[PDB]
């Protein structure tokens, strides 16, 4: 577990342009890969093209 | 009758591989699987971030830790579970070192394992 | 005060109250009826252990201790603190401006129960730890209580039986 | 073969062009295996710091559960591998140790809840509280309720650990967790080990529990029995000095 | 556009399909072996001076 | 939901000249229609028969064998 | 609440699932049918299945009702003209919302191009 | 053409066939460490090279260091290794008061080849530049096949008529290397002086931690640097 979480978190930290490892990276890995939440350490919407396609399909369906 | 593209394409690809018949609802199953995989991968890549190619590669590598341990890979290809071959070789070395069991002609074909490992008193 | 009413008469440190506030804030940020049988139709026609322990403790209480308990019972996050609570909870960052007062009252009702549940579980964990060795509650007891409160009923994973899939969910709202 | 022509010509020319362009792909040299094969066959010298990861015993080797100090020793080589030249935050090792303890507790709880029954009740301070508990049988439930009421009336006393007589009696009958329980639990679900296939494969491929002790335990096929089963009720050449050399080598290995 | 030639080309292209991966497929093994082999390689590299010294050499006939 | 025995139909919409879109064809139905419908037909149970495919290297002309009308002998 | 009494009261608690379906799926799973297995055990299994389905229905009805800006959620393509009258329609969106709480993903594409 | 090995290889056959040849390896064993004949340093029994000693106990070829054996040109005799073992096993320290003027047995054994050794050989050949590499992976299986033909030219292909004959054949074809028993199950005053010693070592940087394998890495690095600098100077 340790030699696995650390490996993922360090590369994730380096991705976003960081020179240090922080608790946020470890938290992201732990919450998204293992469903583990540790307390006490401090949105997507469709755009216009999708709406246009949906409107076209609805108009065809009537 | 109308039919979407990539469906004719998947069916032609299946035919080219020696399949002489298939049920109608295989193409749409494959299309929906592709939709789900794409959505999951890019939703992962969004959090690691505009999204770059490095974020996509890292999301794919992370996903590869708990699924897709199959395929038709050969020499040092991660198929059949993904186990290393040296580990399997040493497990085989440990197992095959014991002498084969001694069986008399009067118990050949009739002897069973111990009571702990058989289905007695199960009804 | 809220901890005191729930049977914690010690003096908790800064870290314990800090972690409790963190948990409550996370919960608040994460947060007839429309689905009754009358809704089946298109026409509507108008009609026509905790308590026992608390009682034992209150009986054991004296006059001054009882008065202090009664005064402390009225602690609230929101009462006369609408602006402070709204700034604390980041209302404008998660919802449109100025939700009605009923929402504020409901949130005040919910936060108190959150704190009470957390305290009551942490006390039991602390006592069980004390027994096996042979003071107030500490952050590790709060961590154990939080871990307990995040477990889900087995009905929510029955469709993963026999397979090797990981269960991934959202934050449970205790 | 006249239907294939119609199927292919029902595709528009763009799709046909895209499909035909696959022939330009330069086959599969699979040269990328080389790296994998290699994996198996003024300035700061970061390699010197990174090579320190292998100078500490593993938990399985020392028999000790990892703590903040060991995790701190492990962190820095990982940071230098990834190009994090400023190290880690001061508060990361404690967070990691807490997470590791939480993970192990979850795994063990999942395994235990599938193979055990008749745990302590919620009468006071002992039990599973607001978490997930075990199953109960009718007789245990009846006796536990009776004893809880009796204690409430003041006629019963708990032991030094706070258990009632029925709870203590039930607890004393349990035993240590064995590999049969783990194997049974792994047939019900992942138990939180989906990301650790090696552990699962180690469990599955091993000897059965109690198999090596009872090597000569046998039953027989008997169609006249209830279940069809009958239960029985050069200097110093090797050949002339191998034993002496083996004694010396065993002394060396200790 | 001859239909026979088009069909032959399309089917021949589809018969030889072979996709390439973006990242390689991982291979798994226990941690103990990895640590032990790393330590052995360190020790042998130190002993042989990076390959400049033959310690297995035998002089004579035994 | 992919084990359905209903036929699979597709409808076509247009995003413009030469830009078609395809959607699955569905339609809202009543519960009375589904609940009151008859069941499919039960097939017969498994069984087996026997017959002579060949006798001493020659296939007999019996109803159980294929007809000569409808590449088996070498001609090199 | 004993198991013996419950199994003895199985006459009054039989579910609406026909015995043929029970036998077919028990055989698929690996249990011989009630001729050799007790009929009461099979009835109990069918009753558990009915209870599970009724739970999944009560939710998704709650979801449909609280739903009565304003665009659909991507990934739940289905439907036609949308029914008629002020009637409650079982849609893919509500079923997906409900079964996400049980650990099931039912997402699809709306169009295919 | 080559001579194939017998069905069961024994130390007697190898030691008699290959008399008059130099041994493959020579190892000296001491009280707490061992070395090789031409080695300068030492290996401790508690070090990773302990693995080699285990092979010496099991009469197996040490594939885990096969590369290092190929680099040094170690000879093989029908895939086995001949090893000679030499056996030498059979006041007031750190006190200023001390005074000062300036104040074996021999064994020979044979290690036999295994399947992991052949796997290692092929894997190493796959990554050894000579086509590019000595062996192309796509040709691996074929190569392996040929090797097998040269190792087992004869097989027992006669059939049996009943189970008794099969039992007799299994009895007759037993191999010593595969005739072991199943393994064993896994198993799990001075106090005052020790306390005083611990108390007297308080706030000690290094001695406290203990309550030692010198590799001379720094000196070797200095020697390498000096050699490189001397070579560079000689150029000018």
């Amino acid at each position: 577990f340790v030699d696995n979480v650390l490996h993922q978190a360090c590369r994730n930290a380096k991705e976003r342009g960081s020179k240090v490892l922080e608790i946020r990276d470890i938290q992201l890995v732990l919450e998204r890969v293992y469903n583990i939440r540790i307390p006490g350490y401090a949105k997507v919407q469709p755009n216009s093209n999708w709406i246009k396609k949906m409107s076209a399909v609805q108009a065809a369906k009537v | 009758s109308p039919r979407p593209r990539d469906a004719r394409t998947l069916e032609l690809l299946l035919t080219a591989q020696g399949v002489t018949s298939f049920e109608p609802r295989v193409s749409q199953l494959l299309l929906d699987f592709a939709y789900r995989h794409t959505a999951a991968v890019l939703s992962d890549a969004l959090h690691l971030s505009s999204i770059t190619a490095n974020a996509v590669a890292l999301a794919i590598s992370s996903r590869l830790g708990y699924q897709f341990r199959g395929g038709g890979g050969g020499y040092y290809g991660g198929g059949g579970g993904g186990a290393s071959k040296d580990w399997m070789l040493e497990l085989a070395r440990e197992r095959n070192k014991v002498a084969l069991p001694r069986v008399l002609p009067s118990e050949w074909g009739v002897r069973l394992p111990g009571e702990r490992f058989v289905l007695s008193g199960v009804s | 005060q809220m901890m005191y009413v729930s049977g914690e008469t010690g003096e908790p440190s800064l870290e314990t109250t800090g972690i409790i506030e963190d948990i409550v804030r996370q919960q608040v940020i994460e947060i007839g009826l429309p689905w009754e049988p009358a809704s089946f139709y298109s026409v509507e026609v108008p009609e026509r252990q905790r308590l026992r322990k608390a009682d034992e403790r209150t009986k054991a209480m004296t006059k001054e201790e009882y008065v202090t308990w009664s005064e402390f019972r009225q602690a609230s996050f929101t009462y006369r603190k609408g602006k402070r609570f709204r700034e604390w909870a980041g209302f404008g960052l998660v919802t449109d401006s100025k939700p009605s007062d009923d929402i504020i009252d409901i949130l005040g009702f919910l936060t108190f129960e959150m704190v009470q549940t957390l305290t009551e579980e942490a006390l039991k964990i602390k006592e069980q730890e004390d027994l096996h060795r042979e003071t107030p509650v500490e952050p590790r007891h709060i961590q154990e209580a939080f871990r307990r409160l995040q477990q889900r009923p087995k009905k929510a994973r029955a469709m993963l039986n026999g397979t090797k899939l990981q269960q991934r969910t959202q934050l449970k709202l205790f | 073969e006249r239907r294939l022509k119609g199927e292919v010509m029902q595709l528009p020319a763009r799709d046909r062009r895209r499909i035909k362009e696959l022939a330009h792909n330069d086959f599969d040299p699979y040269d990328a295996l080389a790296n994998v094969l290699m994996e198996h066959a003024l300035k700061m010298n970061f390699d010197l710091e990174i090579r320190k990861r292998y100078a500490q015993p593993l938990a399985v080797e020392s028999g000790e559960f990892p703590d903040t100090s060991n995790i701190e020793s492990r962190m820095l080589p990982f940071c230098y591998e990834a190009g994090l030249s400023s190290g880690h935050a001061p508060d990361a090792a404690q967070f990691m140790s807490i997470a590791t303890e939480t993970f192990i507790k979850e795994v063990m709880s999942a395994i235990f809840s599938r193979t055990r029954s008749n745990g302590p009740g919620d009468s006071g301070s002992a039990g599973f509280g607001l978490g997930s508990g075990w199953i109960q049988t009718h007789r245990y439930r009846k006796q536990l309720a009776k004893e809880e009421e009796a204690f409430q009336r003041g006629e019963i006393s708990r032991d030094k650990m706070g258990l009632l007589p029925v709870e203590a009696k039930a607890a004393s009958e349990r035993g240590p967790l064995g590999m049969a329980d783990v194997r049974l639990a792994l047939e019900m679900g992942d138990c939180g080990l989906a990301g650790f296939p090696v552990i699962v494969k180690s469990v599955i491929y091993g000897w059965r529990e109690g198999e090596l002790e009872n090597w000569e335990d046998y039953t027989y096929v008997d169609p006249s029995r209830p279940d069809g089963i009958a239960i029985p009720s050069w200097e110093g050449a090797e050949p002339e000095t191998s034993d002496l050399l083996n004694a010396v080598l065993d002394s060396c290995l200790a | 556009v001859d239909s026979d030639e088009e069909t032959a080309a399309v089917m021949s292209a589809l018969a030889n399909w072979n996709p390439q991966p973006v990242v390689p497929q991982p291979v798994f093994a226990p941690l103990k072996r990895q640590y032990q082999l790393a330590r052995l390689h360190e020790q042998l590299q130190a002993a042989t001076n990076g390959g400049r010294t033959n310690i297995f050499k035998v002089v004579g006939f035994g | 939901g992919y084990e359905s025995t209903r036929p699979l139909r597709y409808g076509e919409a247009s995003l413009g000249p030469g830009q078609p879109l395809f959607y699955i064809d569905d339609e809202e139905v009543d519960f009375e229609k589904v609940i009151n419908a008859p069941l499919p037909k039960v097939p017969r149970d498994m069984t087996f028969t026997a017959h002579w495919l060949a006798v001493e290297g020659v296939q007999p002309s019996i109803p159980q064998n294929p007809t000569t009308a409808e590449d088996l002998l070498p001609k090199g | 609440a004993s198991l013996r009494e419950f199994l003895n009261k199985m006459d009054d608690y039989a579910p609406i699932i026909p015995d043929a379906v029970t036998n077919y799926y028990m055989t698929r799973a690996g249990l011989p049918p009630p001729p050799q297995t007790d009929i009461r055990l099979a009835r109990l299994l069918a009753l558990a299945t009915q209870k599970f389905i009724a739970d999944i229905a009560a939710d998704a009805y709650q979801y449909s009702r609280i739903r009565a800006l304003g665009i659909q959620r991507p990934g739940y393509g289905g439907g036609g003209q949308g029914g008629s009258q002020n009637r409650t329609v079982l849609t893919m969106e509500d079923l997906g919302m409900a079964v996400s709480e049980f650990g099931v993903n039912v997402k699809r594409s709306e169009f295919y191009r | 053409t080559f001579d194939a090995p017998p069905y069961v290889i024994t130390p007697e056959y190898i030691l008699k066939k290959f008399a008059g040849h130099p041994p493959s390896l020579i190892v000296h064993l001491y009280q707490n460490h061992f070395r090789f004949d031409q080695q300068e340093g030492m290996f401790q029994y508690k070090s990773p090279m302990r693995i080699f000693i285990e092979h010496l106990r099991n009469r197996t070829v040490p594939h885990e260091i096969m590369e290092y054996l190929i680099q040094g040109g170690v000879p093989f005799y029908e895939g086995c290794l001949i090893v000679q073992v030499f056996d030498h096993r059979t006041t007031v320290p750190f006190s200023i008061h001390n005074h000062n003027p300036y104040i074996p047995t021999v064994y020979t054994v044979v290690l036999m080849p295994t399947a992991q050794a052949l796997h290692t050989d092929l894997l190493l050949k796959t990554v050894t530049p000579r086509d590019h590499m000595e062996l192309d992976p796509k040709n691996i299986y074929e190569v392996e096949a040929k090797i097998l033909l040269a190792t087992y030219p004869k097989l027992d292909l006669e059939p049996t008529k009943n189970a008794e004959e099969t039992i007799a054949k299994l009895e007759k074809l037993a191999h010593p290397e595969h005739s072991h028993k199943p393994p064993e199950p896994k198993v799990r005053d001075e106090a005052l002086a020790a306390e005083q010693e611990r108390y007297m070592l308080t706030l000690d940087e290094r001695l406290s931690s203990k309550l030692w394998e010198p590799r001379f890495e720094r000196f070797k690095l200095i020697e390498n640097i000096k050699q490189e600098h001397a070579e560079k100077k000689e150029q000018e």
